[PDB]
């Protein structure tokens, strides 16, 4: 990690996730004039595989003065199993 | 002699450091010039519900 020209710490964006108590977390990311804008909204969801039917507005969340070009993005995941010992099944989380 | 060199960079980037914005008292129910976070105007401020 070099030229660390920005650091931000605050309360969690994703609250505690501790059976079918699924949650919908919707976010919007924008890169305008070097400002990185994140909007979000959260709602418990009930037995809907895909996006549901309805209207819910996302409230503004964070405007970062980062000011550097962005072209790509990728999501970050959690390794509950072990890399050296990948079990046959049930080591992960409900497939 | 303890010495410090401050180099300010004002270039094409979102500004992160600035001088503090000092304020005055807030007066209501009167015709006044108001300036809230750069929003300028002239008018009467009243308690709104």
């Amino acid at each position: 990690a070099n030229n660390c020209t920005f650091e931000y710490v605050s309360q969690p964006f994703l609250m505690d996730l501790e059976g079918n108590f699924k949650n919908l977390r919707e976010f919007v990311f924008k890169n305008i004039d070097g400002y990185f804008k994140i909007y979000s909204k959260h709602t418990p969801i009930n037995l809907v595989r895909d996006l549901p039917q309805g209207f819910s507005a996302l409230e503004p969340l964070v405007d970062l003065p980062i000011g550097i070009n962005i072209t790509r993005f990728q999501t970050l995941l959690a390794l509950h199993r072990s890399y050296l010992t990948p079990g046959d099944s049930s080591s992960g989380w409900t497939a | 002699y303890r010495v410090v060199v401050l180099s300010f960079e004002l270039l094409h980037a979102p500004a992160t450091v600035c001088g503090p914005k000092k304020s005055t008292n807030l007066v209501k129910n009167k015709c006044v010039n108001f300036n809230f976070n750069g929003l300028t105007g002239t008018g009467v401020l009243t308690e709104s519900n």
